[PDB]
């Protein structure tokens, strides 16, 4: 027990919503309102963040180890997406069914990507930075937006995934997530 | 058979009422 | 079509009634409770 | 009812009258059907009005017909803004492509006994060779629900639980097709056209069909039944 | 005043004291109408105190504002603000009104005379005087019909009134040509209030608006001069009670049907209520939901009239009860919306699948977005969307606040008509005070109930 | 109208999010949302 | 459970409207 | 159903006529006071 | 039917999580030594990356009706996940008395159920009854003065 | 009598039925919280919950609230229970189309 | 906004709408001060 | 035929029939065809 006065009549300590956070070799934005969670969704998570009440709204950062010198290596954004198609998650039903619609043949779950980013650094490194609308048969909240951005230091890929809902998305954390996701320094 | 019994338990109830309302004993002023 | 029906929903339809048998029914209704009202004054 | 005062009504001249369930009619034009002018043509705005339902019922002594049924669900059952693409050729020969519009309907009959029968009546992916006077073919059948859909004990194929969760001992066992396994495999229709009261000044023709097609199976489960469905069709040229 | 001795009713009851007071009555009257103006023009200036230019007036809790606009006094096409001292003039006016009237209610509540009736025979009136009661019911009658000549005057000749229905999104409008038909007018009464019909709710635009303002205003003055110039017929003497509580009780059936009307006139009525103005309503939130995701599946490359729903009836487009084409979803119910920004994409099918695949307009994409975003769904904390929303947006509609708020005023007004025509029967009876314990009625009647 | 919503009111010096017993009857509430009328929603903001 | 709850129903319906019964022919038998 | 209508309507207008009509037929002369 | 060990694709050994008491109904999940959840048997399965058919699960047997059996089908996999939810595998002949599928209680259950709404019951009649000898005198009415 | 069918003739009757009802009814609730508190519920309808799981065609508001109380449980226990542990992942809950 | 002339005077306009419920709350201070009378 | 209801231990039903009833409101007549319009007097209909 430690005799210390209150807070009065002295200003707030932090209002802009947001708080950095330092790890492995990354520094980035996190929200101030998401809560940490010790579920490792990949076998290769440094941190993993989510939102209180949905864990739709989740940033998590991999750190896949690399062969390579450098993504640009990788060729295209639309290329590099290409391989890691198992972040969106596998369809886990073999059921057969076109009587869905708005998507392909046995097929009920589909991303379509608005568009790509390349940040340069202050030399030579490059930012990939995506953005997939992850839709669900069932519109499940709208689907779901994937916030992909990718950067390789020595070896360790480390690419941070914000993922946010559709529903959430236009309902006022739009912004959070891209403060979140346009702060992610790899220094 | 089941709906046999709820019907005669309900019927039931609304004759313990149709008694109640109009088969009471008549109150006396005195 | 299938099956024969009034389809009288919407419309703006006056009390109801589609058919001037409806609103001839109602006035006449009307007027005999207002006969049998109106003969049974002076009364009471 | 032609296509031409059609347009010349408003919303709210047809709102709730029950017109807009109703196919235009080709008053002009005439009967003979030959005058059609032979080509590579690409139909546009279909259009399709059951005028009875009739479902196979099964009976006791055997006898396999066709029975009236009380439709349940009211006017939601024709269906307008198909598109698509015939040939004419020389001789009548033609066939029928049916690809994009509204071409489907979720309908529902009382069979006598009153059992539901929900069954959707589709026209979607239709395929029709024949002649000028009919022509027949196969089309896609949906089952009726989705995948994603889920029963009153969650399950289904897409999202729910996939048991029966309501009693944990019931878990493996003869509802088999209820719970382990659900099947939504699209079928095939069977429908005949014919054609009648054509129009060479327009491009726009009329004519009855008929159509037989499967019900819901629920799911992959107590069979489905055969929808006998005859009608009137209209539809207009390029 | 008084004390309870010499009236027989307590302070929670103290006004009842005046029923017989003309003169304190007329004060009180007078003091309350005061306290209305007031209301009025001290609400109206706080309202534009806390207004912002940039945000529509929906989003800023105005109450008052949107029915100024909607009069058509500083907006232009689209419902953009193009000045505010409109709105300062009718505060202020309303403010020093309220003074005045305030003066006269205080000086007859003080020192007003105690009855008007041995000096000033034309204004004191006994509540048993049917032909000064019609007398008074006339001249209100003519002051209503007044006003709503003044409402007609100013959509004829005095700057139009604002009209959604307007292509463009909307603007201000002079009327020109009212709907001065009587079919066309008395269709409206006559009319069912159910769905489809709505009642008086469904006009939907400014010519029956103003019509049916030409029929009311000059009924009204016929009414006033019929009133002022004949006396009640035996048959309405025998049908009424002619005490003032009964009076009373008559107003307060009355103005309860008029606030449950309110109530559904806020909650349905978009060109009376222009969604610019006061928000969407709740079918026009939930049409615009369906609509804005027609519109972006349409912009991902994907197909409107297939892809049915789980259920198989259709995501993006149904057909109605009726026949015509309704948009996909729960929003079925609420498929009776017809709103200035779905007009322009349907025709006589419903809704034309070609041109809702082809005539999409900007500002009706950006309408329907907004609808979305800022539909009437809110807490009592004054947060946007459903009850198990964040606490990140500070919204709840103008059209929520006046149908909760005047439905609650419209059922109290109804239990008070039940309780002033039952005093007012008792007192003419001769019950207000309780059974009289030797003149027992049920003591004269048989048994057995 | 609905009832008061007190999800989120109390935060701390650093912005993260309290639970709060309001946040349960949320959570409840989610439960309770979702789960009703399973099949007769399409889109994510349930305003019909 | 579907002749056993038939039974209790049946008897719980009975036996106390016999007491009842009882109690109620007794005391209008006193006038 | 038109006939049933119509039976539903004259049954409805009847009763209601008779509602207006009683309550026209002199009603605050029911009391048992004085008054 | 015997101790089901559940393993990984990789090597890890995943435990089902048993049931709470609480639940009628318990979602199936898998969680590995540390506390991390592995596997579940999801309820949305759409764009998910924890499922048997993905994650690779494989159920072995040991000491019991089965003796070393492994089984690698996803739908016995997901039957032995669930009733490993309920503690101890078991095979129950439910035909011989017709059994509905749903548990029930023991006589220690029943036995505090009855003990415990009579107790209530017997606290109300304790105070009834020494209401009854404290007031005796007053029991047909007050004494008027 | 006139408006209800039946009334109450006896003052002190009326007043013992005043006291009676809150309390009969609050003592049945108490024993219906002491069933509860050993998890002995009525939670099921045994006959209509096999009826249900035999067919997908019955639908009632008892397994519409039964559907509900799944979602109470499976939506509140993470965040009610902390002790269990329970990280529940977004995957496995329970959840309709869309919403 | 107010006009840039009725600017100082936006605090005093931030108070006036409260002045009707101190009105029937002036009622009720009135009847304290009568006695209840 | 084969399960006629004088095997069924059926017992008003051969004197609702023998006079005239033959149809129910569940579809079916006891000679063995489907009642497509059993109308007010069937079995259901006599009974209520
Ligand atoms: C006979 C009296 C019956 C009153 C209750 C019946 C239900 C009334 C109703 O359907 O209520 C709604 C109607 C309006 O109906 C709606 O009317 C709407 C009209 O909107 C249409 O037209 C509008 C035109 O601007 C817009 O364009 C709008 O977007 C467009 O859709 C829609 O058609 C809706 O589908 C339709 O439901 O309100 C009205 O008629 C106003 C009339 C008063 C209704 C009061 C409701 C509460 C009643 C009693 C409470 C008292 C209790 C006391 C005792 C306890
Ligand atoms: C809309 C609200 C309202 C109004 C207009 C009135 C009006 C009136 N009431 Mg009343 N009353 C009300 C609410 C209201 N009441 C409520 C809520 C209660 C329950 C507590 C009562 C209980 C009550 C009782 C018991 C009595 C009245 C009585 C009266 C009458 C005379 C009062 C009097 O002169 O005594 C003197 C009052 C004062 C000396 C104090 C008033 C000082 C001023 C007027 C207060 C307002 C100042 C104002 C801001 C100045 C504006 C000036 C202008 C230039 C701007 C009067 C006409 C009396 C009556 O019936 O007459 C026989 C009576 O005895 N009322
Ligand atoms: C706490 C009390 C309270 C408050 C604060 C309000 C507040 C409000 N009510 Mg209201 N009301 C109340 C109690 C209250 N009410 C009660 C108890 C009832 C009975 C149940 C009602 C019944 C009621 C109805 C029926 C309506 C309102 C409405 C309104 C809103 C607008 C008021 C209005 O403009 O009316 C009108 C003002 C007058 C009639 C006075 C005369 C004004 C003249 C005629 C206007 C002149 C304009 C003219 C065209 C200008 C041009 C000038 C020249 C060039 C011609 C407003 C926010 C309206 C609404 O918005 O519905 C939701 C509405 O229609 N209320
Ligand atoms: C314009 C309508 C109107 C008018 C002119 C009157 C007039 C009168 N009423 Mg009355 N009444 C009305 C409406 C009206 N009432 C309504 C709508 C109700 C509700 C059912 C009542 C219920 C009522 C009762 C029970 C009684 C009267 C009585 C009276 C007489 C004396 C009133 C008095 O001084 O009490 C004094 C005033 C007060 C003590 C102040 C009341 C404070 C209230 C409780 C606070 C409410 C404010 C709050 C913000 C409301 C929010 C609710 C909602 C908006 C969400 C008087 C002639 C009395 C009577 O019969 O005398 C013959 C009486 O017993 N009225
Ligand atoms: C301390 C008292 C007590 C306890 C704890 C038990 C406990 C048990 N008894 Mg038992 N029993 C008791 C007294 C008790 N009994 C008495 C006094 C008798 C003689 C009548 C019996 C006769 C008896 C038989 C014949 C059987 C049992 C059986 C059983 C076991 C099965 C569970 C059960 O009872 O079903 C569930 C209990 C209930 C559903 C009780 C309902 C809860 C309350 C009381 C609701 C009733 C109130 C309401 C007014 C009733 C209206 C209903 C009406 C419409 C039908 C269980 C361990 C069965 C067994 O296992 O066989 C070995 C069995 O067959 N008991
Ligand atoms: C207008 C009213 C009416 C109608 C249309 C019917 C119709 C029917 N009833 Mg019914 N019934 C009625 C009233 C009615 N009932 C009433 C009020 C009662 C209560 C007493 C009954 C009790 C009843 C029972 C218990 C049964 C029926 C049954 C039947 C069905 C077959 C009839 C039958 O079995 O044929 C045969 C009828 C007879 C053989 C009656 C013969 C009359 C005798 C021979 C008269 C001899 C004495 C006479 C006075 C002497 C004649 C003198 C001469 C010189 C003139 C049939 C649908 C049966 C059924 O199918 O089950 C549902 C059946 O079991 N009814
Ligand atoms: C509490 C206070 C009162 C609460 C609410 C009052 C609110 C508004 C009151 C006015 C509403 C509109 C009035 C006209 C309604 C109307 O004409 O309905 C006419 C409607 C129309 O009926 C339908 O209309 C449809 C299209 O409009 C279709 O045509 C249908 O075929 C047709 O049946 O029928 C009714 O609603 C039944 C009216 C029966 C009234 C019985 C009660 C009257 C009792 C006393 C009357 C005393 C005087
Ligand atoms: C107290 C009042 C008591 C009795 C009423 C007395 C007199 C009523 C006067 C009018 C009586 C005739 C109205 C019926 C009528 O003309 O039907 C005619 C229409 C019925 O509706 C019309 O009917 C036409 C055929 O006559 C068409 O078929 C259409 O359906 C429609 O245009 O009534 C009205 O729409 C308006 C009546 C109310 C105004
Ligand atoms: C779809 C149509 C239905 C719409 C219903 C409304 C129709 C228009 C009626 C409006 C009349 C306004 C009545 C106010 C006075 C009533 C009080 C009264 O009664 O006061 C009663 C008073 C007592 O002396 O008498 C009197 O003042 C004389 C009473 C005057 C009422 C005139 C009634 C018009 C004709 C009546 C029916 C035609 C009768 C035919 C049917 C008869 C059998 C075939
Ligand atoms: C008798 C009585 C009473 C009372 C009543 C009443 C109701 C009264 C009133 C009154 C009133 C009703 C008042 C009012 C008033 C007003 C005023 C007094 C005013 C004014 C003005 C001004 C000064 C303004 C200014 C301005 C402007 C111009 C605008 C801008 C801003 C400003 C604000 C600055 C009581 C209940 C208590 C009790 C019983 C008895
Ligand atoms: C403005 C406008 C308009 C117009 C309107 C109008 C024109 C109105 C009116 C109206 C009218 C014209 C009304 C009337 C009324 C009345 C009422 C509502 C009443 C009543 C009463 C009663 C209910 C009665 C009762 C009784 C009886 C029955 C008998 C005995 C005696 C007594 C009293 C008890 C429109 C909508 C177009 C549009 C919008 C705007
Ligand atoms: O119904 Mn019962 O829950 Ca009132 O929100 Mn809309 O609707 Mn339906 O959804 Mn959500
Ligand atoms: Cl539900
Ligand atoms: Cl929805
Ligand atoms: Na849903």
């Amino acid at each position: 027990a430690y005799g210390e006065g209150a807070n009065v009549f002295g200003r707030v300590t932090n209002k802009s919503g947001f708080v950095p956070y330092a790890g492995d070799s990354f520094a980035l934005l996190l929200p101030s309102k998401w809560n940490p969670s010790d579920e490792k969704e990949v076998d290769s998570i440094v941190l993993r963040y989510a939102d209180n009440f949905d864990a739709v709204n989740n940033v998590y950062v991999i750190a896949q180890d690399t062969d390579k010198s450098s993504i640009q290596d990788y060729g295209s954004p639309e290329e590099f997406i290409s391989q890691f198609g198992y972040l969106l998650g596998r369809q886990a039903w073999a059921g057969q069914t076109v009587s869905e619609g708005g998507f392909d043949a046995n097929k009920v779950s589909s991303a379509a990507l608005l568009g790509v980013a390349t940040e340069k650094d202050k030399k030579g490194k490059t930012y990939y930075k995506f953005e997939i609308l992850s839709r669900t048969a069932d519109g499940n909240e709208g689907g779901r937006h994937q916030l992909v951005k990718a950067t390789v230091s020595n070896g360790k890929l480390y690419l941070l995934k914000v993922q946010a809902g559709d529903k959430r998305w236009f309902k006022g954390t739009d912004k959070e997530c891209l403060g979140v996701l346009d702060s992610f320094t790899v220094v | 058979m089941e709906a046999l019994v709820y019907t005669f338990l309900l019927i039931g109830t609304l004759g313990i009422i149709f008694f109640s309302i109009f088969f009471r004993e008549p109150p006396r002023i005195a | 079509l299938v099956d024969d029906r009034m389809n009288g929903d919407g419309t703006g339809l006056p009390f109801g009634v589609n058919d001037g048998i409806l609103g001839w029914v109602i006035a006449g209704t009307l007027g005999t409770i207002w006969a049998i009202y109106f003969v049974s004054q002076k009364d009471l | 009812l032609t296509y031409d005062e059609l347009q010349g009504l408003t919303y709210l001249q047809v709102k709730g009258t029950g017109i807009a369930n109703t196919c235009p009619v080709v008053e002009q034009g005439t009967s003979n059907v030959r005058e059609l002018k032979p080509g590579d043509y690409k139909l546009e705005k279909f259009c399709m009005e059951p005028t009875s339902f009739t479902v196979k019922e099964e009976d006791a002594k055997g006898r396999e017909e066709f029975v009236k049924t009380k439709l349940l669900t009211r006017l939601t059952y024709g269906l307008d803004g198909m598109n698509g693409s015939m040939k004419i050729n020389n001789d009548g020969s033609v066939e029928f492509r049916e690809d994009e519009g509204l071409d489907y309907a979720a309908t529902t009959v009382k069979l006598p006994g009153g059992e539901y029968v929900p069954f959707l009546f589709t026209i979607k992916e239709f395929d029709g060779k024949g002649t000028l006077d009919s022509f027949s073919g196969d089309f896609l059948v949906p089952s009726y629900r989705g995948s994603t859909f889920l029963d009153p004990k969650g399950r289904g194929g897409a999202t729910g639980y996939d048991n029966a969760i309501a009693l944990p001992a019931k878990a493996d066992a003869d509802e088999i097709q209820r719970l382990n396994n659900k099947s939504y495999t699209p079928g095939k229709g069977s429908a005949v056209f014919s054609v009648a009261k054509v129009d060479t000044e327009t491009g726009e023709i009329a004519g009855v069909f008929e159509s037989i097609q499967p019900s819901d199976t629920e799911m992959g489960a107590h069979p489905a039944k055969d929808i006998k469905i005859t009608g009137l069709w209209y539809g207009q040229l390029t | 005043g008084r004390d309870q001795e010499t009236t027989g009713f307590a302070w929670w009851a103290g006004n009842a004291r005046l029923i017989n007071l003309s003169g304190k009555l007329l004060g009180a009257h007078v003091a309350h109408a005061g306290l209305i103006v007031f209301w009025a023009g001290a609400m109206n200036l706080f309202e534009v105190s806390h207004f912002v230019p940039e945000k529509p007036m929906y989003e800023q809790g105005l109450i008052l504002l949107p029915h100024i606009a909607t009069l058509g006094y500083g907006v232009g096409p689209g419902g953009e603000v193009l000045d505010t001292f409109p709105y300062f003039v009718s505060g202020v006016l309303h403010l020093i009104s309220s003074a005045v009237l305030g003066f006269g209610g205080v000086y007859h509540s003080l020192i007003g005379p105690e009855t008007l009736e041995e000096s000033y025979p034309f204004f004191g009136y006994v509540w048993k005087d049917k032909n000064k009661m019609t007398n008074i019911l006339g001249y209100h009658l003519i002051i209503l019909g007044c006003g709503a000549w003044l409402l007609v005057l100013k959509a004829l000749y005095f700057g139009g009134v604002y009209d959604t229905w307007a292509p463009g999104g909307g603007d201000v409008r002079i009327i020109s040509n009212p709907t001065t038909n009587a079919a066309i007018i008395f269709g409206y009464i006559v009319k069912s209030p159910f769905g489809g019909d709505g009642w008086i709710v469904s006009v939907d635009n400014l010519e029956d608006i103003i019509g049916g303002h030409i029929w009311i205003g000059t009924l009204c003055i016929l009414g006033g001069i019929w009133h002022i110039y004949t006396t009640p017929w035996p048959w309405a003497r025998r049908a009424f009670v002619w005490s003032g509580e009964a009076y009373l009780s008559y107003s307060l059936a009355a103005v309860s049907l008029m606030g449950f009307t309110a109530c559904c006139f806020a909650w349905f009525n978009n060109t009376a209520y222009p969604s610019e103005f006061y928000g969407p309503t709740g079918p026009e939130a939930s049409q615009a939901q369906a609509f804005t995701f027609l519109v972006r599946d349409q912009r991902l490359g994907a197909n409107v009239a297939s892809a049915q729903g789980p259920t198989g009836l259709g995501k993006y487009l149904m057909r109605s009860p009726t026949g015509e084409i309704i948009f996909g979803g729960e929003t079925m119910r609420f498929w009776d919306f017809r709103g200035p920004w779905v007009e322009p994409l349907r025709g006589p099918s419903g809704l034309d699948l070609v041109k809702l695949k082809n005539d999409i307009q900007p500002w009706q994409e950006r309408r329907a977005a907004e609808y979305m975003t800022h539909a009437p769904l809110g807490s009592l904390n004054s947060v946007g969307g459903v009850a198990t929303e964040i606490n990140a947006v500070n919204f709840v509609s103008p059209r929520s606040w006046l149908a909760t708020s005047h439905f609650c005023l419209g059922f109290f007004f109804f239990v008070g008509h039940l309780w002033h025509a039952g005093r007012a029967r008792a007192a003419a009876a001769g019950f207000e005070k309780g059974i009289d314990r030797v003149d027992e009625p049920v003591l004269s009647m048989r048994p057995l109930d | 109208l609905n009832g008061f919503n007190f999800n989120q009111s109390v935060v701390d010096s650093n912005g993260r999010v309290l639970n709060t017993w309001a946040d349960i009857i949320n959570r409840a509430n989610l439960g309770m949302e979702v789960m009703h009328e399973r099949n007769a929603h399409n889109f994510p903001l349930d305003l019909a | 459970v579907n002749i056993l709850g038939l039974t209790a129903t049946a008897l719980f319906i009975i036996i106390p409207t016999s007491f009842l019964l009882i109690l109620y022919v007794k005391t209008a038998a006193s006038e | 159903m038109l006939t049933l209508k119509i039976f539903v309507y004259t049954v409805v207008t009847f009763f209601v006529g008779l509602f207006i009509f009683g309550f026209l037929s002199n009603d605050p002369s029911r009391n048992p006071g004085k008054g | 039917l015997g101790h089901a060990s559940f393993k990984d694709q990789e090597g890890r050994e995943l435990f089902v999580r048993r049931m709470p008491t609480f639940f009628e109904t318990f979602p199936v999940v898998l969680i590995d030594k540390d506390g991390v959840v592995r596997a579940d048997v999801p309820f949305r399965k759409a764009e998910s990356k924890y499922s048997i058919e993905q994650v690779g699960v494989s159920v072995t047997f040991y000491g019991g009706e089965l003796n070393g059996l492994t089984f690698t089908d996803p739908s016995t996999v997901k039957k032995y996940a669930r009733k490993a939810q309920l503690g101890e595998i078991f095979e129950f002949d439910r035909s011989t008395l017709q059994s509905d599928g749903v548990f029930r209680s023991s006589p220690r259950g029943w036995f505090t159920f009855g003990h415990l709404s009579f107790a209530l019951l017997f606290f109300f009649g304790h105070i009834w009854h020494g209401s009854r000898t404290i007031f005796r005198d007053v029991f047909a009415g007050i004494d008027e003065d | 009598s006139q408006i209800f069918g039946v009334a109450f003739s006896n003052k002190r009757w009326l007043h013992f039925f005043m006291l009676f009802v809150p309390v009969t009814g609050l003592w049945m609730s108490a024993l219906g919280v002491v069933g509860l508190a050993l998890n002995l519920r009525a939670y099921d309808f045994v006959s209509q919950e096999i009826r249900a799981a035999e067919d997908p065609e019955f639908e009632t508001f008892y397994t519409k609230n039964i559907l509900l109380n799944e979602g109470i449980r499976a939506w509140m226990a993470a965040q009610d229970q902390p002790h269990e542990k329970l990280t529940l992942p977004e995957e496995v809950l329970p959840r309709g189309n869309a919403l | 906004k107010l006009p840039e002339a009725y600017a100082p005077f936006s605090p005093i306009v931030d108070v006036l709408p409260i002045i009707p419920v101190l009105f029937i709350l002036l009622a009720f201070v009135w009847q304290a001060s009568v006695s209840f009378r | 035929v084969l399960n006629p209801m004088w095997r069924q231990g059926m017992f008003v039903l051969p004197f609702l029939t023998r006079l005239g009833v033959t149809q129910s409101w569940g579809g079916w007549t006891i000679s063995g065809e489907t009642s497509s319009n059993p109308g007010i007097w069937s079995y259901e209909g006599a009974a209520a």
